């Protein structure tokens, strides 16, 4: 069932940084439209960032332009996600997508990541 | 893909990456104009441009 493991998820303290990274169960080993989103509290899905696997482009929404770095590893199979200088509503949970060719959209358990001072 | 021989290209913006159009804006689904070239002084004998 297109299994996607994800690690990385954890607190961390107001204007951190993280070490996220998720790896694709195989998944035709060949991708077009993959992207990171998350589901925020009292709120909905939204876009935050895209990579491309068949090249070096990348995509990142308003919020996490510079400060956020992703890549993705055609050897080993996954994408590392790698942020700096983190807000408190960036609390939310993280989902890792591998967009397969005419094929509906995949999904993975993603990770729980909470930002805070306590 | 192999178009005209002799032609001039000033092609932009994403060329339909995803199902969803670009819609005049960046992000998902949409790719950077022109990837970035940027060899380094020593990396590799033939490698350079």
């Amino acid at each position: 069932e297109v299994q996607l493991v994800e690690s990385g998820g954890g607190l961390v303290q107001p204007g951190g940084s993280l070490r996220l990274s998720c790896a694709a169960s195989g998944g035709t080993f060949s991708s077009i439209g993959m992207g990171w989103f998350r589901q925020a509290p009292g709120k909905e899905r939204e876009f935050v960032a895209a990579i491309s696997w068949d090249g070096g482009a990348t995509a990142y929404a308003d919020s996490v332009k510079g400060r956020f770095t992703i890549s993705a590893d055609n050897s080993k199979n996954t994408a590392y996600l790698q942020m700096n200088s983190l807000k408190p509503e960036d609390t939310a949970v993280y989902y890792c997508a591998k967009e397969d060719v005419g094929k509906p959209f995949d999904w993975g358990q993603g990770t729980l990541v909470t930002v805070s001072s306590g | 893909s192999n178009l005209k021989p002799f032609e001039r290209d000033i092609s932009t913006e994403i060329y339909q990456a995803g199902s969803t159009p670009c819609n005049g804006v960046e992000g998902f689904n949409c790719y950077f104009p022109l990837q970035s070239y940027g060899f380094q002084p020593t990396n590799g004998v033939g490698y350079q441009p």
